[PDB]
């Protein structure tokens, strides 16, 4: 039971311990979730490339969110920075040493992070640099925002008819959206919770407007609020989830417009792959239906920069690189030499 | 050169025939494989396809309980299955290799493939009838006297009775290709086939090369090889 | 059930000039997705242009396409004697994928003289059965011919099968095989065995004619 | 300090190698500093600019190392100054494009004379070197014009401008 007296420094970005935890997930993720055609940039000979294709069988199974605890081997120890309030980089004050992390759910998502860490205080908004836009913003929710996205069933036709001249129940066509699904969250506490990211953003830049807008482009990956449960992978559109100007609203009452927002979504076959530069094809959608539950525990965004002024900082919804999604979790980490 | 399919067949009305498709390319597992059948101087017609690797299948409603699309991956070969064949059933059968899946903008690959195709086979003609197959006969075309237009000369071969179409001519085994025309059959008041086959060569070259025709008919499995050469005189 | 009309049904044009092609659909396509084909005689369908638009690899800057919901055309570009081909159009949008009527493309050229060839029947066809002559008509143009077979000066019809080849994607000419066929019986009878070809651009009716049991 | 000339609808494309052989994250800013293109890890991120609907980049050069920024479509409007931030460096690399519109009539008349404006960005000093279908050296500065032509020079005409020494070429056909 020894206590230190000293200055301790800690870090986030510049964490081992992160890129360690992502090499685990994409092992994890190769033995639970494979294509059915794989292709890759055979970037050999540094002379512009050509594409590699492999195909390879793809079982329809499920990959769950398995706890993971990031342990301490023997030798090494792992430092738990219990402060109230952390900024993400720099001293911690109080820190403790515990033998394992936290369990952490294994959640590839985009824009949104779902069931992960809660803030026991209040909202922590973390970058790099705040100054650059080019940084990712994580901002970390004290109150869980529940997600429910959900897809139909066979419940369509229930009977067929056998007839020695013919059958029925077999010609369905209508060239339409079968892939598709929607979520659903509480519009009062989602924006609410809106309003807590508002209020912390504007403490860091203050005399400037918070708008929220749509994600300005790029693979639908990033555009669209990607993730996977049940073993498809979900787009659904975060257009108007961050669709509102802050400049002068501070009151709390109550208000109703549009009972639960609902969200565009769709499955996909082509994916483009997050584990490296490459892109991936799975089968077809499951004859089931699809129910899908989560807290939405932070979400990760990017403000526009530009040296033009206009009085107002606008803040679009990042994410893509999977490194920021563990780096929520392992913030308040770093792992140590038993001396 | 690299998707073929089986031989031409007869069969009689009411049985079932099976159409193979060999696709030694490159990849048969992610590329969608449909069947589009053609009848003799009509227009092409969709009959459906399969996505060997998904094991999913889109087909044609007129052809309803007829048509069973399968892919044997070890093969590397496409199948297709047509019960109850009638007259109007006769027709040269094409296996086309789906386009394929779209990487860089669309989002999915269902049915029978994206819809169009690229890669086609050779096609096949399976006719339906209750005569029995026929052998051709093969019958030299000689050059002669009255056959020799300044300094180029003419034989052939002519292929008599068989049934049914089509009958494949070649000449040196393929080292002979221009000057060669095939006449398409015509039928005659025997119920059975005639095709005949002539190239124009030089007169000089009659001696110091040897010219022969090699008649194929798969529907008998039947492969003639005759050798044209002047008469005795 | 989307049906698809193309316009015109046959196209005669001559070589080096342009040519147009149309596809009328029944109903609006699906995401706008038509296909285009090309097949020369005797062959197997090839894919021309796909998504109205787009051009497969391997087809020449010459063809192009262009089309809107139901207006859909195809321009060949600076045509060549190879050209020679039906088209089709397929749409992609909505099942089942209908094709279209298809449009013969023939090609025009300069008016051809056919040189004759007139071929005995085999010995070996001889004595066995039935025997068979044979009257060649190398390359020409005007697909319009008439063929007469004269057993000794005496004109025979009803008796004769004609069949022509499709143009030759070389010199977009015709090749016309008449095959006059008749029992041993009654050829060893006759001397003369004559082939008289008329022809739209042939001066004077040539006939080639040989003897019996002759070299 | 590079500078790379671009011709106006052509396509273009900016460089940006790091050190490191793997794929690190990098973003493009312009001179204002506003978001073009980036990544995230193995994703394509475009940024809220004019350049957002002709701005692309190969991801299969990212794993190698390099990564590069193609404009295409493009226009005089997009000439600018940009940046790329790779293991915290910061490759600066300006871009000046320019264009050619002919004022004077497709089919000119015999003995007329010949107009042509080059666009320019606002800020700029240009140096233009023309010439002929067959044997004439034409200079000038902000506008170059022939007075003076002849039948004989129906053809297909060459014209090079030069900055900061580079120097690109275009071609145009006079009847
Ligand atoms: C975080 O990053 C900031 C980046 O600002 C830029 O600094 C240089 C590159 C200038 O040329 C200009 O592009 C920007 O002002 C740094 O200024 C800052 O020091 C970094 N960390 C801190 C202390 O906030
Ligand atoms: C998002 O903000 C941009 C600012 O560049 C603006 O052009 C766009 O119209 C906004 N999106 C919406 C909500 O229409
Ligand atoms: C979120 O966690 C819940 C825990 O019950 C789980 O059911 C759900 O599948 C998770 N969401 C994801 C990422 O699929
Ligand atoms: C969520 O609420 C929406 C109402 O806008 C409804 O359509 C949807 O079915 C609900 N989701 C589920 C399945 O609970
Ligand atoms: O049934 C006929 C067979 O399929 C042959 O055509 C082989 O493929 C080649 O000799
Ligand atoms: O190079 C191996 C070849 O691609 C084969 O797999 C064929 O596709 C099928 O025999
Ligand atoms: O379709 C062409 C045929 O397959 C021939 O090659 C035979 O196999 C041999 O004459």
């Amino acid at each position: 039971v020894v206590l230190e007296n000293v200055t301790e420094h800690f870090n986030m970005w510049k964490n081992d311990m992160v890129e360690q935890m992502q090499e685990d997930i994409i092992s994890l993720w190769d033995q639970s979730l494979k294509p059915c055609v794989k292709l890759t940039p055979l970037c050999v000979g540094a002379g512009s490339c050509d594409t590699s294709v492999i195909t390879q069988a793809c079982p329809k199974i499920s990959f769950e969110p398995i706890p993971i605890h990031y342990c301490a081997p023997a030798g090494f120890a792992i430092l738990k920075c219990n402060d109230k309030t952390f900024n993400g980089k720099g001293p911690c004050k109080n820190v403790s040493t515990v033998q394992c992390t936290h369990g952490i759910r294994p959640v590839v998502s985009t824009q949104l992070l779902l069931n992960g860490s809660l803030a026991e205080e209040e909202v922590v908004i973390r970058s790099d640099n705040f100054t650059n836009n080019a940084k990712t913003i994580i901002v970390q929710l004290k109150e869980s925002v529940e997600i429910n996205c959900t897809r139909p069933n066979q419940n369509t036709r229930k009977s067929i008819h056998i007839g020695p001249g013919r059958a029925f129940y077999t010609t369905g066509e209508i060239i339409g959206d079968i892939r598709q699904a929607h979520c659903n969250i509480s519009r009062a506490k989602w924006n609410d919770t809106l309003k807590q990211i508002v209020i912390k953003l504007r403490e860091q830049f203050e005399n400037k407007t918070i708008v929220f807008n749509h994600s300005s482009g790029g693979d639908p990956e990033i555009v669209m609020h990607s993730f996977n449960c049940g073993g498809e992978f979900f787009y659904c559109n975060s257009a108007q989830l961050f669709n509102s100007t802050w400049n002068n609203n501070t009151e709390g009452s109550n208000n109703t417009e549009g009972n639960t927002i609902t969200l565009p979504c769709r499955i996909k076959q082509i994916i483009n792959m997050w584990q490296e530069v490459g892109k991936a094809m799975y089968a077809p959608p499951i004859r089931g239906q699809i129910r899908c539950s989560s807290n939405i525990t932070g979400l990760l965004l990017t403000r526009d920069g530009g040296i033009n002024e206009n009085g107002t900082e606008i803040f679009r919804p990042g994410g893509g690189d999977m490194r920021d999604n563990w780096r929520s979790e392992l913030y308040k980490y770093k792992v140590v030499k038993i001396e | 050169q690299l998707l073929e399919q089986s031989g031409a067949e007869v069969k009689k009305p009411g049985s079932s025939v099976q159409v193979s498709c060999k696709a030694s390319g490159g990849t048969f597992s992610m590329y969608g494989f449909n069947w589009v059948r053609q009848a003799p101087g009509h227009g092409l017609e969709w009959m459906g396809g399969i996505i060997p690797i998904f094991g999913t299948s889109n087909y044609a409603q007129k052809f309803r309980g007829r048509v069973t699309f399968t892919a044997d991956q070890a093969t590397s070969t496409a199948y297709m299955e047509l019960t109850n064949l009638r007259s109007d059933d006769t027709a040269v059968y094409y296996c086309a290799r789906d386009f394929g899946p779209d990487w860089e903008d669309g989002d999915s690959y269902d049915g029978s493939g994206r819809g169009f195709f690229d890669f086609w086979g050779q096609g096949t003609l399976v006719t339906v009838s209750s005569a029995s197959t026929k052998g051709p006969s093969v019958f030299p075309l000689a050059p002669s006297s009255k056959s020799t237009s300044g300094g180029t000369a003419a034989l052939g071969c002519l292929v008599k009775d068989y049934f049914p179409e089509p009958v494949t001519v070649s000449w040196n085994s393929g080292a002979l290709t221009s000057g060669v025309h095939t006449f398409p059959a015509v039928l005659q008041s025997s119920g059975l086939y005639s095709l005949s086959s002539v190239v124009t060569v030089p007169s000089s070259s009659l001696g110091t090369q040897t010219y022969i025709c090699n008649v194929n008919h798969k529907p008998s499995n039947t492969k003639v090889d005759k050798k044209v050469e002047p008469k005795s005189c | 059930e989307l049906v698809l009309t193309q316009s015109p049904g046959t196209l005669s044009l001559s070589a080096g000039e342009r040519a147009t092609l149309s596809c009328r659909a029944s109903q609006s396509v699906s995401s706008g997705s038509l296909a285009w084909y090309q097949q020369k005689p005797g062959q197997a369908p090839r894919l021309l242009i796909y998504g109205a638009s787009t051009r497969a690899t391997g087809i020449p800057d010459r063809f192009s396409g262009s089309g809107s919901g139901t207006d859909f055309t195809l321009t060949i570009g600076r045509l060549e004697p190879e050209d020679l081909a039906v088209y089709y159009c397929q749409q992609y949008g909505t099942s089942p994928y209908t094709f279209g009527q298809g449009t013969k493309l023939e090609i025009k050229r300069t008016v051809a003289a056919p040189s004759v060839f007139i071929f005995p029947p085999s010995d070996e066809q001889l004595k066995s059965g039935t025997a068979s002559v044979v009257c060649l008509l190398n390359n020409f143009y005007p697909r319009e011919a008439k063929v007469q077979w004269k057993v000794d000066n005496a004109l025979q019809s009803g008796n004769s099968q004609e069949s022509v080849t499709e143009q030759d994607s070389r010199d977009s000419t015709y090749s016309l095989g008449s095959t006059l066929t008749l029992s041993k019986a009654d050829y060893e009878k006759h001397k003369v065995y004559a082939c008289e070809v008329t022809h739209q651009g042939l001066s004077s009716p040539v006939t080639k004619s040989f003897n019996r049991g002759e070299c | 300090k590079k500078v790379v000339l671009g011709k106006k609808g052509d396509t273009v494309e900016l460089t940006c190698t790091a050190s490191q052989k793997k794929s690190i994250q990098f973003h493009w800013k312009n001179s204002n500093q506003i978001k073009i293109l980036g990544n995230q890890g193995s994703f394509l991120t475009k940024g809220p600019s004019k350049l957002n609907d002709r701005a692309d980049s190969r991801r299969s050069l990212w794993d190698q190392g390099n990564f590069p920024l193609i404009i295409k479509n493009l226009k005089i409007e997009d000439s600018d100054t940009y940046i790329c931030e790779v293991e915290d460096q910061k490759e600066e690399v300006q871009l000046l494009v320019f264009g050619l519109t002919a004022n004077s009539d497709t089919h000119l008349l015999q003995g007329q004379s010949l107009t042509l404006t080059l666009e320019s960005p606002p800020g700029s000093s240009p140096s233009v070197q023309c010439r002929s279908p067959r044997g004439k050296n034409i200079q000038g500065g902000k506008t170059l014009s022939v007075s003076q032509l002849e039948l004989q020079d129906s053809g297909t005409w060459t014209c090079t401008v030069l900055q900061n020494q580079k120097k690109v070429e275009f071609k145009i056909d006079i009847v």
